[PDB]
């Protein structure tokens, strides 16, 4: 199994929602006795690893932003987080995992990592990831709605 | 500072229930994640559950899962650990412990409480038998006496010995409790001091024994 | 699960000396590895964080480094303050947070001479109808000992039990205390009683006793 990554570059204006999108190609499940944990969180581009270090998405750890369901189900963070810190992370049947986020600030702007990660025979060693930039900006010669770049 | 004061451990038979209660103060307990984890006599550390700053979240190990139950009181800067099912296993000291939070959303437990013991036992609560450990005429070796107390068999642990309402606290060596063929334990709490201040100075060692509520004061004088 | 092989499960070195503990993940951990430190009676403390990241006041004599799966975790110049048991435990996404096994980090030191004391059993005791004698060795290095129970010139077999402090923070010496439990009908048998120590610190064994009446 592997992780897409669509758009390389996500640029909105404040007060915009964006969602971001990998896309699971390719499931990998040999029948069922497998779950899946799927969380987002922001990283850099360093030296030796990228999507290494755990940064949080306002105040929110890849914890909070989780997914763990089986290979056949579809998935959803609660209303409580939506209505409060303006994030909805979904994942759903045909490959695609998503993080919504509402009225985007400066703060928003970084390096965004999709982790998807296969649970079988109680062990969880073969994982994958992808990673997007997203650049929020401001004044006039910010766009009116959001733009995304596609990948190379 | 932050201070987490874990509360609720004690003596249950296999099969009972017991719940644990740890006191946050000293940080805004709403912002941030609670790991319980358990260190059984003598063994290394093993992590039991975890959870959320809001309890979206919750994990548990698999040896206590369908047991156990986590929770927390926000309001009352409060986390809790419901226990049922006990087996002679989950014998440990309980440690609530807060995750490192921050704008960095760190992960590691960075604040540890003094922890909870818990024994899983069918036999009974007893409390202890102090005796003075009484220094001798020739046992003061070069003008250096030693004297001591003996808390002998009680059930369960711990116990707590001070010296002088704990204004003495050098020279002491407190020994490990000793499991016996009794089916109780014993320790000897011991110190050392100056010969020449045994008829100068009084000297008093504090045993406590919450599980029996046996509060002692012992005086040691040569005989 | 994630397995933490923490090597080594014991360690000896002196004031001064390198000290490396070694973690080995079976999975890749990324850099997911935090190092604690537990002194006995005291819960565990944070000191690193992710891999080599120090805690807020925290000695800089202690590092660590590692990613992957092969880690350390040192201590510059080992001090007395040091004696702990130091643990490994992984941050991965997924929750079984399991930690390594431990290393027990008990300091080298110069030989030293155990102050024997012995004491006899209570009155107060002798009444509920039982005689314990305690036989003490002071603050001494190294820890292992041998203590001999002889009532009358008579090696004692199989009816005592010993317990050994852990280590000292500053002068880096343990007490031992042997406990012969006898009953009261025993104990008003036999005249003289002595405890007969041995040590490296003490070339000719040394014995402390008492006539018993007194
Ligand atoms: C973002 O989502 C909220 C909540 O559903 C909605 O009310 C709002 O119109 C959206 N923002 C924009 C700029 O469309």
């Amino acid at each position: 199994f592997k992780v897409a990554t669509p758009y390389s570059l996500y640029v909105c204006p404040e007060g915009q929602n964006v969602t971001l999108t990998c896309r699971l190609l390719g499931p990998v499940d040999k029948g069922h006795d497998v779950t899946f944990y799927k969380t987002w969180y922001r990283s850099s581009r360093g030296e030796v690893q990228t999507c290494s270090e755990r940064r949080p998405i306002r105040q929110l750890t890849f914890q909070d932003l989780h997914l763990h369901h089986g290979g056949h189900q579809a998935a959803q963070t609660s209303h409580d987080l939506a209505q409060r810190h303006g994030l909805e992370s979904a994942s759903d049947h045909h490959g695609n995992f998503s993080i919504t986020m509402r009225n985007l600030t400066l703060l928003d702007s970084g390096l965004y990592c999709c982790l998807v990660v296969e649970i079988r025979h109680h062990h969880s060693e073969h994982r994958v990831h992808g990673a997007m930039e997203l650049q929020v900006q401001t004044g006039k010669d910010a766009p009116s709605n959001c733009v995304v770049y596609p990948s190379s | 500072e932050v201070q987490l004061v874990e509360s609720g451990g004690g003596l249950v038979q296999p099969g009972g229930s017991l719940r644990l209660s740890c006191a946050a103060s000293g940080f805004t307990f709403d912002d941030y994640s609670m790991n319980w984890v358990r260190q059984a006599p003598g063994k290394g550390l093993e992590w039991v559950s975890y959870i959320s700053s809001d309890a979206d979240t919750i994990y548990y190990a698999d040896s206590v899962k369908g047991r156990f139950t986590i929770s927390r009181d926000n309001a009352k800067n409060s986390l809790y650990l419901q226990m049922n099912s006990l087996r002679a296993e989950d014998t440990a000291v309980y440690y609530c412990a807060r995750e490192a939070g921050g704008v960095l959303g760190r992960v590691d437990f960075q604040h540890w409480g003094q922890g909870t013991l818990v024994t899983v036992s069918s036999a009974s609560t007893k409390g202890p038998s102090v005796f003075p450990l009484a220094p001798s005429s020739k046992s003061t070796s070069g003008g250096t006496a030693a004297l001591g107390c003996l808390v002998k068999d009680y059930f369960p642990e711990p116990v707590t010995v001070s010296w002088n309402s704990g204004a003495l606290t050098s020279g002491v060596h407190t020994f490990p409790a000793v499991l016996q063929s009794s089916g109780l334990y014993s320790l000897s709490s011991v110190v050392t001091v100056p010969s020449s201040s045994l008829g100068t100075q009084t000297y008093i060692c504090n045993v406590n024994h919450k599980p029996s509520n046996t509060k002692v004061d012992k005086k040691v004088e040569p005989k | 699960d994630i397995q933490l092989t923490q090597s080594p499960s014991s360690l000896s070195a002196s004031v001064g000396d390198r000290v490396t503990i070694t973690c080995q993940a079976s999975q890749d951990i990324s850099n997911y590895l935090n190092w604690y430190q537990q002194k006995p009676g005291k819960a565990p403390k944070l000191l690193i964080y992710d891999a080599s990241n120090l805690g807020t006041g925290v000695p800089s004599r202690f590092s660590g480094s590692g990613s992957g799966t092969d880690f350390t975790f040192t201590i510059s110049s080992l001090q007395p303050e040091d004696i702990a048991t130091y643990y490994c435990q992984q941050a991965d996404f997924v929750p079984p947070w399991t930690f390594g096994g431990g290393t027990k980090v008990e300091i080298k030191r110069t030989v030293a001479a155990p102050s024997v004391f012995i004491f006899p059993p209570s009155d107060e005791q002798l009444k509920s109808g039982t005689a314990s004698v305690v036989c003490l060795l002071n603050n001494f290095y190294p820890r292992e000992a041998k203590v001999q129970w002889k009532v009358d010139n008579a090696l004692q077999s199989g009816n005592s039990q010993e317990s050994v402090t852990e280590q000292d923070s500053k002068d880096s010496t343990y007490s031992l205390s042997s406990t012969l439990t006898l009953s009261k009908a025993d104990y008003e048998k036999h005249k003289v009683y002595a405890c007969e120590v041995t040590h490296q610190g003490l070339s000719s064994p040394v014995t402390k006793s008492f006539n018993r009446g007194e």
